[PDB]
RNA sequence: ACACCAUGG
RNA sequence: AGCGUGUGCCUACCCUACGCCGGCAGGCGCGGGUAACCCGUUGAACCCCAUUCGUGAUGGGGAUCGGGGAUUGCAAUUAUUCCCCAUGAACGAGGAAUUCCCAGUAAGUGCGGGUCAUAAGCUUGCGUUGAUUAAGUCCCUGCCCUUUGUACACACCGCCCG
RNA sequence: AGCAGAGUGGCGCAGCGGAAGCGUGCUGGGCCCAUAACCCAGAGGUCGAUGGAUCGAAACCAUCCUCUGCUACCA
């Protein structure tokens, strides 16, 4: 039934219109599972659609609703940046954006050198693991002389 | 693994031979019409239950794991 | 501190306020900006003889002649919250043998005191000795 | 109708 | 379901019902129990019955890492533990080797006690679903008893020749 | 200078166009009370260099270079 065209070029993302709606979606960063069924809720179209019986007049509010959430009732609890350290705002980050967060967090942590930062630069473990057995990327040592 | 490209819907010429098939098959399940045609599995399921709709296949067996159907109770 | 465009002009300021209201925010009021550790920290509030730190973090900043930095409050006090006060000043933590010094800056606001000065040495591995592998036992 | 099987801070 | 535990002398902390508040962890308020008396008729998990997925490292797997919220405590950074959104690694049944097991047993499955201000991937007990294969032998690894041989007795991991 | 042979894993080598392994060495496991022997896996490649043919090569052709044996031994 109604083979139309599926592939679809979101923003900065390559979703494939073979799959369902909500988990199609989640090809994009930011967006998990447990947030796109939220996203296509508060948007009130269907479930049960593969991602390409979407004309472009579905597409266009899915992703502005997706992009600006505490507009459409969607809480604070259940977003992937709060308080925003250096601006206080709440939203969802969501494709590039999220690189450039991490990668700004790393540097900010990197530059006061706190001991978080100076894990990620020695390409450590940062939480409290132990690193005795565990890890274990490089080559065998060997003993015999 | 391999590669499987199944259809995740029907076109027309797939849309006539599922009609075409009815009387031929003793046993029809969905991982039967997946494996005759090129079809995702899950479209298989929406397809039998529109041809038992119709009255076109007979269901002999339900299950959450196993559905079964066969040609009209004849032969 | 030259810290230029990331804390009072320009990008960016500690959850959207700037230095110069939090110097004047009461505990209370800042609390609520701080993460949950912290909050937690002040609102049991046992700030103990952890007050007189403060004592001598100020009136080290007045003692010291303008245009310069106050000398060091060296100390043992590694659960140090950093109050926007101690912006500025430097600081000798101990971790163990050494009050390894530190110049606080505006961004280690809400940061613990501990969590700049290490209390070991970053390794760098020698070579594999007698018992390193089964591969290795005989001697005479 | 019998493959190999050495040595000991 | 079954085995249990439950207010502590120094030592200051126990098990919780039910109403309200909060998405959640959790908070407030009022009661019972020193216990076959209250939590408790212990509404456990796997299993059972219906949805969506469809052979694609996928909606399998859940490592690593970012941001936020709670509780215990005198103090949580080298993240104590817990909750929420996000990131989504190896791994497609495992080389030479090698462990444990005969019937309510192996294995799957959850629950208690111990340590415990906080807290089990541990161990110690309990139930729940419940097979395949044997009724043998001395081959391999060892053990017991008799006969026999010995240059061993620190006892073959011995002794000893050039 | 010439003839002949060779140029491939640290080292000896196999590899008659559908294209990278063998034997040894090296490192770690196994077996054993332990060591050798023996078993396993891992690491390490401009197939001498340069062009050409071929749908495609390390292999075929052409030029050059580098080793080895044998005569030539040459103002
Ligand atoms: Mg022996
Ligand atoms: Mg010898
Ligand atoms: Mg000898
Ligand atoms: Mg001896
Ligand atoms: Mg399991
Ligand atoms: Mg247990
Ligand atoms: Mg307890
Ligand atoms: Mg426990
Ligand atoms: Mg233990
Ligand atoms: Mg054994
Ligand atoms: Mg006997
Ligand atoms: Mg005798
Ligand atoms: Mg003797
Ligand atoms: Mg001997
Ligand atoms: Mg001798």
């Amino acid at each position: 039934p109604e083979k139309f065209q599926h592939i679809l070029r979101v923003l900065n993302t390559n979703i494939d219109g073979r799959r369902k709606i909500a988990f199609a979606i989640t090809a994009i960063k930011g967006v998990g599972r447990r947030y796109a069924h939220v996203v296509l809720r508060k948007a009130d179209i269907d479930l049960t659609k593969r991602a390409g019986e979407l004309t472009e007049d579905e597409v266009e509010r899915v992703i502005t609703i997706m992009q600006n959430p505490r507009q459409y009732k969607i809480p604070d609890w259940f977003l992937n940046r709060q308080k925003d350290v250096k601006d206080g705002k709440y939203s969802q980050v969501l494709a590039n954006g999220l690189d450039n967060k991490l990668r700004e967090d790393l540097e900010r942590l990197k530059k006061i050198r706190a001991h978080r930062g100076l894990r990620h630069f020695w390409g450590l473990r940062v939480r409290g693991q132990h690193t005795k057995t565990t890890g274990r990327r490089g080559r065998t040592v060997g003993v015999s002389k | 693994r391999d590669k499987l490209n199944n259809l995740v819907l029907f076109d027309k010429a797939t849309y006539d031979k599922l009609c075409k098939e009815v009387p031929n098959y003793k046993l029809i399940t969905p991982a039967v019409v997946s494996e005759r045609l090129k079809i995702r599995g899950s479209l298989a399921r929406a397809a039998l239950q529109e041809l038992l709709s119709k009255g076109l296949i007979k269901l002999v067996s339900k299950h959450r794991a196993q559905v079964i159907y066969t040609r009209n109770t004849k032969g | 501190v030259e810290q230029k465009k990331k804390r009072t002009f320009r990008k960016f300021t500690y959850r959207g306020v700037d230095l110069d209201q939090l110097l004047d925010m009461s505990y209370e009021q800042l609390m609520q900006l701080y993460s949950a550790r912290q909050r937690r920290r002040l609102s049991r509030g046992l700030r103990r003889k952890q007050h007189s730190l403060l004592k001598r973090l100020r009136k080290a900043k007045k003692e010291a002649p303008p245009m310069e930095k106050p000398e060091v409050v060296k100390t043992h006090l590694r659960d140090m919250i950093i109050l926007p006060e101690m912006v500025g000043s430097m600081v000798g933590v101990y971790n163990g043998k050494t009050f390894n010094q530190v110049e606080i800056k505006p961004e280690m606001i809400g940061h613990y005191l501990g969590e700049f000065s290490i209390t070991y040495k970053p390794v760098k591995h020698g070579r594999p000795g007698i018992g390193a592998t089964h591969s290795s036992r005989f001697i005479p």
